[PDB]
């Protein structure tokens, strides 16, 4: 920092894919979302 | 097996490494 002199780390803000498992549309409408290498305490903080 | 496997997910710029389905 170019005032304290203190060593920060960079790391990217998580990314990743998202997989819908479906049962299938000719048994049921369900469906359950996979956010992949991504912790569950960020998941729901994303636009759409 | 012990040896085998003593011989031998990163994040990056859009890189991502799936894990296998049989550990
Ligand atoms: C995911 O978040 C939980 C909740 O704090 C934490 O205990 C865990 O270590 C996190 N996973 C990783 C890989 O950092």
């Amino acid at each position: 920092d170019p005032q304290t002199l203190e060593i920060l780390d960079i790391t990217p803000c998580s990314f990743g894919g998202v997989s819908v498992i479906t049962p299938g549309t000719n048994t049921s409408n369900q469906v359950a979302v996979l956010y992949q290498d991504v912790n569950c305490t960020e998941v729901p903080v994303a636009i759409h | 097996e012990d040896l085998l496997f003593n011989k031998v997910a990163q994040k990056f710029n859009g890189l991502t490494v799936l894990p296998p389905l049989l550990t």
